């Protein structure tokens, strides 16, 4: 059990500031880039920010939605990543997760912040135990390639995220072998070969475009029978 | 291009 654990969220007014923290354990924190990703009341995931390694002088990149207002930082000696949020807006409301490793294997449980390119996935698919089901992930820019480093992430109740696949087809360790990533017909795809009842979940894909991630809107997989 | 570190 690698563990990530976020803290610092709460109930804040527009205009305010707040700093989130996240403490990592179980992996060599300092060898990996770290990210913040947030889930809004709309259920969707939005990549917020990344921070690289000491050897990259800690280079950072931000979503356009938060550039100029948020600052990500890390303290390798404390295995911790941070997000300073300034000039908060109603649209900043959501659950904030710290996540990383090949490229989204690990997620914290998240910390709730309440302020008061299109990647397309199937809205829903229905399967049953023992079937083979394939979920797809399309880019508005054109064909998905290995240069998009497609990741697949599973959301179980309640806001429990685990990375399944990174780098198009690389299974995260401990991930069941029934899960596989591919490119099929210029889309990324995730296949469950022999669906199990416990695979009923929301599945998100994420595609990399040079220096940022864009998450798809997710696919609700129902496993019936 | 992203964090491809194993
Ligand atoms: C990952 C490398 N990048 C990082 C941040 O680790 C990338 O430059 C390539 O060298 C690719 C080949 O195998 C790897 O581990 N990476």
């Amino acid at each position: 059990q690698v563990q990530l654990q976020e803290s610092g969220g709460g109930l804040v007014q527009p205009g305010g500031s707040m700093k989130l923290s996240c403490v990592a354990s179980g992996f060599t924190f300092s060898n990996y880039w770290m990210n913040w990703v947030r889930q809004s009341p709309e259920k969707g995931l939005e990549w917020v920010a990344e921070i690289r390694l000491k050897s990259n002088n800690y280079a950072t990149h931000y979503a356009e939605s938060v550039k100029g207002r948020f600052t990500i930082s890390r303290d390798d000696s404390k295995s911790s990543v941070y997000l300073q949020m300034n000039n908060l807006r109603a649209e900043d409301t959501g659950i904030y997760y710290c996540t990383g490793v090949g490229q989204f294997a690990y997620w914290g449980q998240g910390t709730t912040v309440t302020v008061s390119i299109v990647v397309t996935q199937e809205s829903a698919l229905t399967t049953s135990p023992g079937e083979t089901v394939t979920l797809t992930c399309r880019s508005s820019t054109g064909a998905v390639t290995t240069s998009n480093y497609a990741n697949w992430v599973q959301e179980k109740p309640d806001h429990l995220f685990t990375g399944l696949i990174g780098g198009t087809n690389n299974r995260a360790p401990g991930v069941p072998a029934r899960f596989s990533g591919s490119l099929i017909g210029d889309k990324a795809a995730l296949t469950i070969t022999g669906a199990q009842t416990e695979d009923e979940a929301i599945y998100f894909c994420a595609l990399w475009y040079s220096n940022h991630w864009v998450f798809g809107g997710g696919t609700k997989l129902t496993v019936l029978g | 291009a992203p964090d491809t570190r194993p």
